[PDB]
């Protein structure tokens, strides 16, 4: 019933799983052991937990996810953590050698050699489903398997299952940082998967996040776990609406129409409030118009991107907690009377808020505080041209010079993907920009 | 800005007679270079433009994007020689709906995909001297069901040796091409 | 709260820590073809911190011809507190008249904890269904 | 003498001091983490109903104000509306 | 994911002999081959080294090569010597007389067949082979000769195995060889094609670092080879052990070769304190990355000012934070954006492996490709233009059936290489 | 000790659920001025139960020979980290395979260990079942030996004064140190990192005059404390 | 707002050795590095003069600097020498032959690299730099000359933060060196170009205060660096401690320095006593700054009386009313007012710190800006005229590399200050 099932492509994607999947159970009251306590009673809802967990005839919740990476040691880990019961032994893929960062290694090598077998654990995971909303792929489009392997696996199911939704909530190669040297090219190369085969593509780079826990929470030292914790709980924003009862109803589908207004055009920006430690979370008075207001401003948000250079093109809202839909629409006549944004002129409404019940739930040991309402943004904008234009000018730097070119082409693909995959960017980017054009 | 100008027979956009043959062509070089040269081939002055990308060296007319050409002659022409290198074309174009669409064609395109905004094709040109017609029409009807109105932009890439680009309303036989835009 | 959080040190908040008790509301069935008096089984859910009771209906055979789920959302019913709710007691909601006589092992250890001994499940009515 | 042919307690807890205990809940709990000496996913991925159930380390006993009364915010409370009930009073 | 390691030559054979000394050190193994490790994740990944026995004893990995028994017997009864098989102590009855054609075409060709035949029973042996690691000198006769000879028949046996190479390249600072350069032209093109990656190591640079960063009074070449292994255990810790952003030999090939030609790589490590300075000094992440970039801690004997970064990888250990494994990074190429190349962006590819080396509660190891490390090579090329100009020293190769046009060769493939990375240092957007 | 609910209810639930009733450990502690010249041989002398003063060489005359400490265990929260604690102070190892550390066997017990980091106001730890022969000690042996057992139950707050603890070197990892916290102003340190064992009921005040107080900063124990002999049950005399 | 000290010369060394003695006693540190105080405000602040280390060690943030090594075994011998990081320790070979010019420009010189280096290090380990402090004498050589090459250099890399400087000026009734007025000259024009503010030590002004106001039976240099080291924790009380009325080096400066090159201060501290006075002697607001606006109390040989008080400032330590720090300094303004020159009124610069010394509940410590300091200034110059008109061992200073012109230029800057601190004396407003 209204279920989606979770696939998580290289390491990154493995850990914000492994976020993502405590939280769920932190939500629904399933112990680590796989199956809710007798003794208590948390009393969520009695079928939250049938849209991400499968229940069995022994009483115990196995999720519908599928760990799919490369190489062993993260899937190994995940197997000897505290999980263990929790996770199916199949459903959780290793691969033997690693992809090496490379998307040709990750699309042409390795990736056959395993995506067979990843399709026949996702139709054993879809036979099972019964109401299918979809599926939520997490990844990097930097990394080698995280780009190649998830590539395969995203045309692989396209083909497949046909028009079932697709919402790859991706982290995307930061304007400033970058882990590798080869993630321009990564990146450059994945995005003709994440256009054609992605039905949303979801921006999650790195800065922002870092920054963010940065100065709001006030960590001097966060890492991948903090980070992590803030994408699951966007995750979780997004998809309490298919799970729990709401005011404002919005499964995949629902708001995937909303906010993709032309077939090219689904990578969005991303921005989660109130995020707040717990020293600073019992001093301010946390209203509905204050936490939109926040999640509008270009500081607060989980891609480093600046919607002030861009324009806004439809923004959905995921209200959570004790929001009434006045204060949410009050907020929203604010924030357009607000001359600091302004929509494209062909969108007036441009506009998706969907309001659920139950809030944020805690998660002990991390560093989000109790908060009793909070709303996470999904914006599409033609503020992602300058991202986009920030990566294939890093391509181009590194593709004038033929440099790193040969590890491509050695694992079985041609020299003119390349080419295909700065065209590919430039077309989007124009795109961007006519979209962006007044009438 | 050929809206207020005769469009029947023949209208060329590129030429390398002239003193000056880029006046309303911006050639946005990165990593390479346009310069006038002159060929082994045909003995003659033609166009050269390279680059290490083929996306980021290009030509583009008009030189100013806010404006747009207004040639509703149908017939794209182009006189160009396949170097075996990276080369590609793009014809931006107007429709009845009044939005502009895009019609790129690359020599490194695997299959015809259609787009909401841009179809991509590929090209397998013979060698040596190429001549090049393209069905404007033929292909917007094809590829959207679309009529076509006129042509906003030109543009064309790197890795190219560019002779002639005329636009022509229907098939001209190398009888009647006249002498000056033959080889 | 003060008291309640003094006596459960090891507490900090009543947020999803209701309390689980089981029960079963009984109607007259004149329609029907094997039974006349059906006994239908419930599961109450009394959250402590918002004061509220949920109902969420659970058959008991495979074939119960029921509909398994929630029949009453979580809100506050009039007059229903921890002291009127007791095995062998009656609560009264949405106009239905439900037999309250099992409960769980937290909620015994909190009425333990409080101070007043909570009795012993007694039973549930036998109707013709189940010995069917 | 010469031809050419660490004693300490490397475990948890360790002093920290009043302000280093009240920043170490959420800030700085890498640095100050003394010896942990075990990966990340086993170091925060773990059994979380055993931890406390606020985040960080509360200050001294329960606050009574960290619990919600309030019924509003309670589903079937916004399902029916307030006066609805005063419709039914009246 | 499991690499196999050879040794070759007397310098070779102790540099993996200290080299499986840390590693047995830290995996907590004793030289009788018992395990008595302090944590449950050191034989989570103890095969990528250690093959266990029929009862439970742990064999390295390893290959060891020479024509002289002498260092033979010292690696085989060295403190941690009983843990090597056997059967791979492979060696000669006349030594390779510190010549480059006896050990790669007359004496070591005879014997290079029973290495061959035991690298492959060490080979099949293994799940999946992630592929060799030789360490050896280029001075010396036996260790450049018939290492090179190996390293070319691995590649034609096994092409896609990571055929990493450490080299201890031989220089006048501390020169006690007077064919070293003769050996070093010759062995420069086989690495150059032979070799998925190949790390220099200068010996001058090991001495300085012993001098000033770890103010060692009378420092040993078994301190250089535990400085070496510091890092020979650092490259793979991510392939052993978990961490937040692990990586693999080819995962840092990836990042660190741009063009096939340029996988030569000066060696950095972090911290290396003196023993009075152990308890002042405050490791911190930023600390860390300020000595691992600064050029006394450096352990190839290339000054980092005078070339420019290619790619560097930091293979970062212990428990730190993202904040400060990248920013740093980030801050290093914007206060040093002139000695980093344009047209690659953040130059620095960034691994993490959380369990630490033992003693040190974080670590980072350097592989760096800069461009400054073709002044060694043009400083070698000079002494063998100098010394074969007058065809010195030139009848004992030539008595072995090597050509005089080989000599040529070699400096032919040797300029290419220094120019090669010339026009990569000095190329421009 | 857990009763199974009506099966006919509809629902797998719990009925009744009997804590465990609280447990009992005592120790005897003995109290030297100086340390012994070796500790780890002074500790497995005691283990074997030889004399005290032949056993601790250097040690000096006791101070105080016997100090009995009484601990009363929360065994309705920890069953498998209190067992663990209930076999260390019987001497009663949990697997049938015999752990060998350092080339000698060891023998789990609390009989010959020694409180070796003592930070005045805040905690006293010891309880090395390895009696601490290597320098920098280990923590991985227990009852069980070269298992890490789990964290369980991390909710209890340190406020009081003499709470005993698994001092642990990360979450899920606990192995046979335990410390006494000193002060009940440390429950910001303690809490949420380690599992409350137990606390002591008898000797409050002698381990508060005589152990606690000395020590420094980083822990090194100024005072030589040792647990001669240790059990289950109430305190002899 | 951290302080990075440095100490140059025996004198210098000995200075600072003590007063890292005093400052560990009221941080309650002991000589192993570890912190054991009763009180937090202790490690609230602790970080001003100390930096943590990995093991929590606290390291001071100190330079040690002399030519002589035979002094720098001395300051580890001290009761906190192993305090200090063993890297600070730089010295030469050679001494300085109590020569400024080979303490400045030969000897100095080659040695200020590594100086230079250890004190960037040190400061940028610190968050925010209040200044950097230097402690020397300028009778000698390696003090005076290398003291104030420092003192040139840290000004050329960081000007805006505070360069606190003591100087121990040399007087001919205590004199044990004949080239002291070289010396003196030689460095006192460099700290008036390069000082930010530069109070002055003589040790006849503390012998005095020994003999008279202590009754000590035989003072030695501990004693004497006790007393300085008196002031150079009073100084930064503020910053260390919370106070009702705060203050830190700059303010002080702020307020003591009405003219760029008027910046030559002078001390004194109370509560100051002998064991029978002890005991009688009465301890209140009114004692303290009594015995401090004292002549006999003061560390610098010059009369206040003679002089005119340009500023003054009293920072005042303990639980104390501020009725009587302002009506005591009210009184001592309008009593003898002739102190205080007329155009400046309220001349005095108060501050109150809540926390008094270890041991003391109440205390003060006066800095002053007189114009009776140049009266050793004039003595100090015509010892030194009475050797230049002769040019008497000029040629130690001209064989190193120095010239004449310098000592006349020296003369010329020295004569210029002394003229700047009489004629404001009777300048008539
Ligand atoms: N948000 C987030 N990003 C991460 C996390 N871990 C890694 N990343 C980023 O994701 C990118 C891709 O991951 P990789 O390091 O390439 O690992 P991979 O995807 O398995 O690819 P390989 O390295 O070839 O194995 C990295 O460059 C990191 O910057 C994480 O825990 N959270
Ligand atoms: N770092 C290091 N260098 C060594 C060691 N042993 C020898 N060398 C160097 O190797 C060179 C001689 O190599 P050699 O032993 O003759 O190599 P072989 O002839 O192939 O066995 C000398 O210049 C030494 O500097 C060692 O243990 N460590
Ligand atoms: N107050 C004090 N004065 C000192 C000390 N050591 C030396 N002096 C004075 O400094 C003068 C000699 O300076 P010197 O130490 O040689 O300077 P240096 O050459 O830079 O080390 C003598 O006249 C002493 O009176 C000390 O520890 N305390
Ligand atoms: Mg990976």
């Amino acid at each position: 019933m209204r279920e989606a099932i979770c696939i998580h492509i290289g390491q990154a994607g493995c850990q914000v799983g492994n976020a993502c999947w405590e939280l769920f159970c932190l939500e629904h009251g399933i112990q680590p052991d796989g199956s809710m306590p007798s003794d208590k009673c948390i009393g969520v809802e009695d079928d939250a937990f049938n849209t991400f967990f499968s229940e069995t005839g022994a009483g115990k919740h196995v999720p519908r996810c599928l760990f799919l990476d490369l190489e062993p040691t993260v899937v190994d880990e995940v197997r000897t953590g505290t999980y263990r019961q929790l996770f199916n032994p199949e459903q959780l893929v290793s691969g033997k050698e690693d992809a090496a960062n490379n998307y040709a290694r990750g699309h042409y090598t390795i990736g056959k050699e395993i995506v067979d077998l990843a399709l026949d654990r996702i139709r054993k995971l879809a036979d099972n489903c019964t109401g299918l909303q979809g599926f939520m792929v997490f990844h990097a489009v930097g990394g080698g398997t995280g780009s190649g392997l998830g590539a395969l696996l995203l045309e692989r199911l396209s083909v497949d299952y046909g028009k079932k939704s697709k919402l790859g909530y991706t982290v995307y190669p930061s304007p400033q940082v970058s882990t590798a040297v080869v993630e321009p090219y990564n990146c450059v190369l994945s995005t003709h998967s994440l256009l054609e085969h992605t039905d949303v593509a979801t921006m999650l780079d790195n800065e922002a996040i870092y920054d963010l826990t940065r100065r709001s929470l006030d960590i001097e030292r966060p890492s991948y776990t903090n980070v992590n914790r803030l994408i699951g709980q966007v995750v979780s924003s997004l998809t309490a609406s298919l799970r729990f009862d709401g005011a404002l109803n919005v499964d995949l589908t629902e708001f995937q129409t909303n906010l993709v207004p032309y077939p090219r055009i689904h990578f969005v920006l991303t921005s989660y409030a109130p995020v707040v430690s717990a020293e600073k979370a019992y001093h301010e008075q946390l209203s509905v118009a204050d936490i939109t207001n926040s999640v509008f401003e270009p500081a607060g948000m989980l891609t480093k991107c600046d919607p002030r250079h861009g324009k806004y093109m439809s923004c959905c809202l995921m209200y959570r907690g004790d929001v009434v839909p006045k204060d949410v629409n009050a907020a929203i006549a604010t924030i357009k009377t607000k001359r600091t944004i302004q929509f494209v002129d062909w969108c007036p409404t441009g506009f998706k808020c969907g309001i659920n019940y139950q809030p944020p739930t805690v998660v002990p040991g991390g560093d989000l505080a109790k908060v009793q309402r909070a709303v996470c943004m999904i914006a599409n904008s033609t503020a992602i041209a300058e991202v986009f234009a920030r990566i294939d000018h890093k391509f181009d730097l590194m593709y004038s010079k033929r440099a790193f070119v040969h590890w491509y082409v050695g694992e079985g693909m041609e020299e003119g993907e390349f080419s295909e995959a700065r065209e590919d960017l430039a077309a989007l980017e124009k795109d961007y920009e006519e979209v962006g054009a007044e009438s | 800005m050929f809206h207020n100008s005769y469009q029947a027979g023949f209208l060329s956009i590129l030429y390398s007679i002239g003193s000056k043959p880029l006046q309303i062509w911006d050639s946005q070089v990165r990593n390479g270079h346009v310069k006038r040269v002159t060929d082994e081939d045909i003995q003659s002055s033609v166009l050269e433009i390279m680059g290490s990308n083929v996306s980021t060296c290009y030509i583009v007319c008009p030189a100013n994007p806010k404006q747009t050409l207004g040639i509703k002659l149908p017939f794209l022409v182009m006189i160009i020689k396949n170097m075996k290198k990276y080369f590609s074309f793009e014809v931006t174009i107007l429709d009845d709906k009044n939005m502009r669409r895009r019609f790129r064609a690359s020599n490194y395109q695997s299959t015809t995909k259609v787009k909401p905004f841009i179809c991509t094709m590929p090209m397998r040109l013979d060698e040596g001297w190429n001549q090049i017609q393209f069905n404007l029409s033929d292909f917007t009807r094809r590829a959207y069901g679309t009529n076509y109105v006129e042509t906003l932009r030109v543009q064309v890439h790197a890795n190219c040796r560019i002779r002639r680009l005329y636009f022509s309303d229907r098939l001209y036989a190398e009888e009647e091409l006249p002498p000056e835009f033959k080889l | 709260v003060r008291i309640i959080l003094q006596r459960f040190p090891s507490w900090r908040t009543m947020d999803d820590k209701a309390l689980r008790f089981f029960a079963y509301y009984t109607e007259d069935v004149v329609g029907s073809r094997i039974e006349t008096w059906r006994v239908r089984k419930v599961k109450l859910h009394y959250f402590l911190a918002d004061g509220s009771l949920s109902i969420v209906e659970t058959p008991a055979v495979a074939n119960s011809g029921l509909q398994k789920g929630t029949i009453v959302s979580r809100f506050r019913p009039d007059g229903v507190d921890v002291f009127r709710l007791c095995i062998g007691a009656s609560i009264t909601c949405r106009g239905l008249e439900y037999n309250l006589v099992d409960c769980d092992a937290f909620t015994r250890e909190f009425y333990e904890v409080m101070g007043m001994p909570q009795p012993e499940p007694l039973e549930y009515p036998c109707d013709e269904f189940e010995t069917s | 003498s010469t031809t050419l042919r660490d004693t300490n307690d490397r475990t948890n807890p360790q002093f920290l001091s009043r302000m280093e205990q009240k920043q170490c809940s959420v800030s700085r709990r890498l640095e100050k983490e003394h010896y942990v000496t075990m990966s990340i996913y086993k170091s925060d991925f773990i059994d979380q109903g055993l931890l406390p159930e606020l985040p960080g380390n509360p200050g001294g006993p329960a606050d009574p104000h960290d619990t919600h009364t309030s019924p509003l915010a309670t589903a079937g409370e916004m399902m029916a509306g307030q006066l609805t009930n005063r419709t039914r009073e009246l | 994911r499991e690499i196999v390691s050879c040794q070759a030559g007397q310098c070779g054979n102790q540099i993996g002999s200290k080299f499986w000394e840390v590693i047995s050190d830290e995996h907590g193994v004793d030289p009788t081959g018992t395990y008595q490790g302090d944590s449950d994740l050191q034989l989570e990944r103890i095969n990528v080294y250690f093959d266990e026995s029929s009862g439970g004893r742990y064999v390295p990995r390893a290959v060891l090569m020479d024509l002289e028994p002498g260092t033979m017997d010292s690696v085989r009864a060295g403190p941690y010597g009983q843990l090597f098989r056997p059967d791979n102590f492979i060696f000669g009855q006349s030594g390779a007389g510190n010549n480059w054609a006896k050990g790669h075409y007359t004496e070591g060709a005879e014997l290079i067949d029973s290495v061959l035949d035991v690298c492959r029973k060490e080979a099949e042996s293994c799940d999946c082979l992630q592929g060799f690691q030789l360490s050896h000198s280029l001075g010396g006769g036996t260790g450049s000769g018939m290492g090179t000879l190996l390293i070319s028949k691995l590649r034609e046996e096994y092409p896609d195995r990571i055929m990493m190479t450490f080299s201890v390249i031989p220089s006048p600072r501390v020169s006690d060889t007077v064919v070293e350069p003769y050996n070093t032209t010759l062995s420069v093109h086989q690495l150059v094609e032979n070799s998925d990656e190949s790390m220099c190591i200068d010996n001058e640079a090991l001495y300085d670092i012993c001098f000033r960063t770890l103010k060692l009074t009378t420092p040993t070449f078994g301190d250089l080879n535990h400085l070496v292994a510091a890092v020979m255990s650092g490259v793979t810790c991510c392939l052993r052990f978990p961490g937040q952003l692990n990586s693999d030999l080819r995962k840092l090939a990836v990042n660190l070769v741009p063009f096939p030609r340029l996988h030569f790589f000066m060696m950095g490590f972090a911290p290396l304190t003196s023993r009075g300075s152990q308890q002042y000094r405050g490791l911190s992440v930023a600390e860390l990355t300020q000595q691992m970039f600064d050029a006394k801690n450096m352990m190839q004997a290339a000054d980092p000012r005078h070339g420019r970064y290619l790619t560097a990888s930091a293979l970062f250990r212990g428990r730190m934070s993202t904040k400060e494994v990248d920013e740093q990074m980030l801050n290093v190429q914007n206060k040093n954006s002139s000695y980093f190349i344009e047209w690659i962006p953040n130059n620095i590819k960034s691994s993490i492996c959380d369990i630490p080396p033992k003693g040190l509660k974080m670590s980072v190891t350097f592989i760096g490709n800069n461009t400054c490390i073709q002044e060694m090579f043009r400083r070698v090329g000079e002494q063998f233009t100098g010394m074969f100009r007058r065809k010195a020293f030139l009848h004992w190769y030539t008595g072995e059936g090597m050509d005089e046009m080989e000599f040529t060769e070699a400096e032919s493939n040797m300029n290419d290489l220094v120019s090669e990375y010339q026009q990569y240092q000095d190329a421009t957007v | 000790t857990v009763t199974p609910g009506s099966a006919l209810s509809g629902t797998l639930y719990v009925s009744h659920n009997t804590r465990p009733a609280r447990t009992m450990c005592w120790m005897k502690l003995a109290v030297f001025t100086q340390f012994p010249v070796v500790p780890s041989l002074a500790g497995t002398h005691v283990q074997s139960r030889q004399d005290l003063l032949s056993s601790t060489a250097g040690a000096g005359t006791p101070e105080e020979t016997s100090l009995f400490l009484q601990i009363e265990l929360f065994d309705d929260e920890c069953p498998q980290l209190c067992a663990n604690f209930r076999r260390l102070c019987n001497g009663q190892s949990s697997t049938r395979q015999e752990q060998v550390y350092c080339y000698q066997g060891i023998t789990p017990s609390y009989c010959g260990t020694y409180f070796h980091k003592i930070i005045p106001s805040y905690c006293a730890q010891g309880g090395d079942i390895t009696m601490r022969v290597k320098p920098g000690g280990t923590n991985s042996y227990s009852s069980a030996g070269r298992i890490w057992l789990p964290d369980e139950f991390k909710k209890r707050r340190h406020n009081e004064i003499g709470l005993v603890s698994m001092a642990n070197n990360g979450p899920d990892s606990n192995g046979s140190q335990f410390f006494i916290t000193t002060s009940a102003a440390n429950e910001r340190a303690f809490n949420g990192r380690h599992c409350c064992i137990g606390h002591v009921v008898h000797g409050l005040d002698a381990f508060m005059a005589l152990v606690a107080p000395f020590g420094n900063i980083e822990g090194h124990p100024s005072k030589y404390v040792v647990i001669v002999d240790c059990g289950e049950g109430k305190a002899p005399t």
